């Protein structure tokens, strides 16, 4: 066989141990997620503004007592108008409350006032993949294989709680002091035990089941790991076009070209998550995310050694002290303005 | 070919 002897029994026992985490990652998962203020807007200097999105925007700020300093997602109640919009953004605070993983950004305080809602999380001063990956072109692929399997495990991590992410991309990675993966930005997350029937993400990433408004799984996030993938070794990603129509129409065509100077490993391991048929997709089979992690290209990836940050990672974000924000693009500046009057209480009352 | 080549938003519903 491909394994010998030594080889088989020990990755045997590396996946009844992935299980055995699995099983008290649950128990501690659902202990949080069963039992859901933490602080207020003056207790802050804000900053800078390190990101802006159709709803909100994420600042640099820093907290008055302590002078520590975090990442503070604002979202405009009233522009969280759409029905899809609300209960994504109860979604998105339950989630980051409750789960627990090296790669997950991890949440500090929530609260609400009359105008927003807010959300505090650990600063991860080393920007986005998105524009280191821009600057440079493309990433090796032993580059790309370092993020890929950080992205693997936190997939399995949350596909275990039943938790679908469906928002993977390199805007929303942020690299941190080691280099290692932060995945941030919840909004699409969602607790799923089956199938889910929303038309969200984004258009470049979305599986072809999606586009074709059928109810679909935790199998999204495996077809997007292979855009993410094929973005990271490229540069571009697989299906790219001006207007989101034609990229939808790409996508659900079922015809992937790589660049050549793909591997041959990475050009088979890509064919099978960008796969449109969900009997034939990777991370969708009998042998779920194994299929993935015992793929040649995967071959040289020490996956307790990446859960355990003891591999030596491929780029240092340069970083000047506390509160740098020289990874990041800027962004126009708004004032925060909070009215005198409670906006959209009732439609509010779990966050 | 031609595609984005910013940052990309996502699309809440449709
Ligand atoms: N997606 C994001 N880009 C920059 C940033 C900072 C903090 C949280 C989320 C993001």
């Amino acid at each position: 066989g491909h394994m010998g002897n030594a080889a088989a029994a020990k990755k045997g026992s590396e996946q009844e141990s992935v299980k055995e985490f699995l099983a008290k990652a649950k128990e501690e998962f659902l202990k949080k997620w069963e039992s859901p203020n933490t602080a207020q807007l003056d207790h802050f200097d804000r900053i800078k503004t390190l990101g802006t999105g159709s709803f909100g925007r994420v600042m640099l700020v820093k907290h008055k007592e302590t002078g520590n300093h975090y990442a503070m997602k604002i979202l405009d109640k009233q522009k969280v108008v759409k029905l899809k919009q609300i209960e994504h953004t109860l979604n998105e605070k339950r989630i980051l409350q409750a789960v627990n993983f090296p790669f997950l950004v991890k949440l500090e305080f929530s609260f609400k006032d009359n105008s927003n809602l807010y959300m505090v999380m650990e600063y991860v001063p080393g920007g986005e993949m998105f524009s280191h990956l821009r600057r440079i072109g493309r990433f090796s692929e032993p580059h790309a294989r370092f993020y890929a399997a950080q992205i693997v495990l936190t997939f399995e991590y949350l596909h275990s709680l039943d938790l679908i992410y469906r928002d993977l991309k390199p805007e929303n990675l942020l690299i941190d002091q080691q280099g290692y993966i932060q995945v941030t930005d919840f909004g699409f997350a969602k607790r799923v035990k089956g199938r889910t029937w929303t038309l969200c993400g984004t258009p470049e990433y979305l599986a072809p089941e999606i586009i074709l408004s059928k109810g679909y799984n935790k199998a999204v996030d495996w077809w997007a790991l292979g855009v993410l993938i094929y973005e990271m070794a490229a540069g571009y990603p697989p299906f790219f076009a001006d207007q989101p129509i034609q990229i939808y129409e790409k996508i659900v065509s079922g015809k992937v070209r790589f660049p050549s100077h793909f591997s041959s490993d990475l050009k088979d391991l890509l064919r099978n998550l960008l796969q449109v048929d969900l009997t034939k997709r990777f991370g969708n089979l009998k042998n779920g995310v194994n299929d993935i992690k015992n793929h040649k290209w995967f071959a040289t990836t020490d996956w307790i050694a990446i859960y355990q940050r003891k591999v030596e990672a491929p780029f240092i974000p340069k970083f000047k002290g506390p509160g740098d924000t020289s990874n990041f693009d800027d962004y126009e500046e708004e004032e925060i303005r909070v009215s005198i009057n409670e906006k959209c209480g009732k439609e509010f009352t779990e966050f | 070919a031609a595609g984005r080549t910013g940052r990309r938003q996502a699309i809440h519903d449709i």
